């Protein structure tokens, strides 16, 4: 009875399959993939952030040169300068006039915001998707367990053992290269650690926040201070983290395909509704009811009464239940045409009880399996009026004949008329 | 151990791994005879000469 | 002069290319890829280790039943048992004889060795390869810097800026799924977290060492203690970590292809000699010598004297140097046929100095560029005798005519004789 089932990946709607174990009473499923959080395999490549030109205070030798050295600070820009007369609180102070030397030095350093307000690159691989699958199973009525997708993992939370996937729809909405910012995730071809052109994204490139080493292509170019005054012209591109916040691109939780949401959390991409998942469960046999205890319902009748050709469970149908005992009776349409709100219907001795459903074909010819008794609930449905609210329960759109059957049979009849005109020429011929 | 041209390595127990250059030793192709010295070229290429010949 | 160069991936041998900057004196390289440590992108999926059936001490109710409950311990196996008479230090102690009840309970727990002696699975992606490239450059004579492969990363350690790769030989010797043990790394299709069949590898599956939760399919089945005595039959598969240490497979540092070594360290795969790397350097122009200061060496002559058709630098050749000034002269064979031990040769006023080299073609017709003066060092070489030591400096094997030139020209001559027999029939014909 290990109920294999292909199953559409779509988050917020149950999938009430039916256990057709030969021998005991069937049991309904209610499989609602409440989440599809993904968590691909990734690597923190480098944080970036806006620089801070935290200038070390320049040297001023008063009469003669002070050669600078290339200190190992990140982007340690330093350039000696002469020809000053530095006004500092008493007019100038160095008594020479050209031998007055000024050595400006400036290096790049992570902002204090780099710790907290910082973009974040990644090389993103595929990893392994997850879900907090609720099943309000059978008569168990509850399990809300976190599972995987890899098609040999069980999760014995509750009483049932369930194996999921692997899904066929391997679209990781994340690209290979991704930038991340607070919550807005950008599938951006970040240049790399160690390279980013100044002004462009990643002018500062630190491996992490702690990492004292980094790459600071900021094009930091010191210029000489003006007219004999102490200061430090640092001519520099404002960061490619400054832009990338107001000339950026839009976020993947606002531009992704196939229906995903995002978090700066384990880097999941929630609720990506795409494709199917081959899911298979091993129910506890104790949860089964033996077949000789549920009422046999046959010699019944089913009919719609007001079928709504729609998403919300607007379709209804009375069923002339013809029971043997009285009790519960799990229900399901093995055809995917009709999706039913009720998993189970209570029964007195051969009464009648309407259920709710939703379909997509004007003439819903769907079987209904009322606890081992099939029936066609044939009929016709009506379109609604009021379509602006969240997502459907129908999810069964397919091909849905009033000018096709005798039309194309009539279309054929012209060319069918041919070879009964031709080869009757053969008879008139002989 | 049929060592190849580029190299092999060798691990005598937890004694450290060795490594070995085995280029030729079949003496290439000097020449003062008609053809029995060409074996040198065959002994270096006993896959392509069988078909190349 | 940004000297692009395709470059073979092979660890323990320099690659002494030559900077042909038009205008100033050329400079040799010496690029020795001392390491090729890889460090792919990975994910710790689950530690495994051998279990320890750390039995909690069973209950013994003396007259009547003690129903057990399914405690949440990993693989919490518990089974009530009756029909005992437990001999405990005074003969039995429970005065009943069948109502004597014994409740055995046992759960699986990480060994103390799990912290330290433990296999370790991984989902392994590709990541980014590295190297401590020494260049004893030019006259700089030193830099031993750690670099990357991604083809826009510089590493300004020393004075030169160098961009490496991306390599074309993307064979990650690691497979997708890998198990790791201490130092022996196994490219094993570990089943998964949460699934591993008992006895098989990963019977215990803990996310990490700290993780109190795990998956313990050990097939732990308690049996009733015998003949009214206190003990706990735990019937269990010894671990798939017990096997996997003596019925395992061999390690990837003993079965990999294309020449790799391994460490339980950042999960690198060192020294993987395969393919080429498109490497490009921006030399410091200060390190250049202008062309008008090195001796011009032309009107020279080169000849082998004892060429060794081999790997070690057995090939030698005197060169009748014909200089203008006297000094150093960097050397290189732009043809890859000959690999030379000397980067630089000192010169008096038009002397002679032999160098060492190694080749692979019987008739080495390789150019030699003695600081802007080319020369063919044509000759003939001798095979060695003594081939059992580590790896070569030659690494230049290619196609290497004594019965091919006039042979196939003679082979052709038969079929060339054809169309000068044919179409001369046309003349005799007219
Ligand atoms: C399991 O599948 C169910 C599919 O509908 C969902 O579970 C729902 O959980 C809700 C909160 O636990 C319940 O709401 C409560 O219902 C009771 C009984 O009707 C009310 O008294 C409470 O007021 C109400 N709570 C609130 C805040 O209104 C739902 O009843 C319950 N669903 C059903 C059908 O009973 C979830 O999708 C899923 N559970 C998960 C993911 O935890
Ligand atoms: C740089 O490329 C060089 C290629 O040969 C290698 O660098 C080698 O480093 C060794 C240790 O620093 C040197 O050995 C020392 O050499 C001096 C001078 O000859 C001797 O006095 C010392 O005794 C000797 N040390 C020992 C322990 O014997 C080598 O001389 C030096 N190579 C050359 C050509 O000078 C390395 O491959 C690379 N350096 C790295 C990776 O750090």
């Amino acid at each position: 009875y290990e109920h294999t089932a292909v199953m559409p990946n779509k988050v917020g709607i149950p999938y009430k399959a039916l256990v057709e174990r030969p021998g005991y009473a069937p049991v309904h499923l209610q499989i609602q993939l409440v989440n599809t959080r993904i968590i691909p395999s990734t690597n923190l490549e480098y944080i970036t952030c806006k620089y801070k030109t935290k200038v070390p205070s320049p040297v001023v030798k008063c009469c003669g040169a002070t050669q600078c050295t290339s200190k190992p600070h990140p982007d340690y820009q330093c350039q000696v300068f002469t020809g000053v007369y530095p006004f500092m609180w008493g007019g100038a102070y160095c008594f020479c006039d050209t031998e007055n030397t000024q050595m400006s030095e400036a290096y790049v350093e992570r902002s204090e915001e780099c710790s907290i307000d910082h973009a974040k690159a990644y090389k993103v691989h595929t990893g392994t998707v997850q879900a907090m699958v609720n099943i309000t199973y059978g008569s168990v009525s509850w399990r809300s367990a976190d599972v995987y997708v890899n098609g040999e993992t069980p999760a014995k939370i509750g009483d049932a053992k369930l194996i999921i996937g692997p899904l066929s729809s391997a679209w990781s909405p994340f690209d290979n290269k991704v930038v991340v910012y607070g919550h807005e995730v950008y599938n951006y071809d970040f240049p790399e650690y160690g390279t980013g052109k100044a002004g462009s994204f990643g002018d500062l490139q630190s491996r992490t926040s702690t990492s004292n080493d980094l790459y600071a292509n900021t094009n930091l170019k010191l210029q000489r201070p003006q007219a004999g005054i102490v200061h430090t012209p640092f001519t520099q591109a404002p960061s490619g983290f400054e832009r990338w916040k107001r000339d950026k691109g839009a976020p993947l939780n606002d531009v992704a395909p196939f229906g995903c949401s995002i978090a700066l959390e384990p880097l999941r991409a929630e609720n990506c509704a795409v494709g199917s998942i081959p899911i298979s469960i091993d129910i506890p046999d104790a949860a089964f009811t033996r077949i000789s205890e549920t009422p046999t319902v046959s010699d019944l009748e089913c009919k719609i009464t007001e079928c709504t050709y729609a998403s919300d469970f607007g379709g209804i149908a009375t069923v002339a239940y013809k029971s043997s005992k009285a009790g519960n009776c799990p229900i399901h349409s093995p055809s995917g045409v009709a999706v039913i709100k009720e998993n189970d219907v209570t029964l007195a001795e051969s009464g009648s009880f309407t259920f709710h459903f939703s379909t997509a074909n004007i003439h819903p010819a769907f079987k209904l399996q009322v606890c081992t008794s099939a029936v066609t609930c044939k009929g016709d449905c009506k379109p609604p009026k009021d379509h602006i609210v969240d997502y459907p329960a129908q999810h069964t759109e397919s091909f849905t004949w009033s000018w096709l059957k005798v039309l194309v049979g009539g279309t054929s009849a012209f060319i069918v008329l041919g070879l009964i005109a031709t080869a009757v020429v053969a008879l008139v011929l002989f | 151990f049929t060592v190849t041209g580029e190299g092999l390595e060798y691990t005598w127990g937890n004694h450290p791994p060795k490594r070995v250059w085995a280029q030729e030793s079949g003496e290439g192709n000097p020449h003062g005879w008609p053809h029995e010295v060409v074996v040198y070229y065959y002994n270096r290429y006993p896959l392509t000469t069988i078909i190349g010949l």
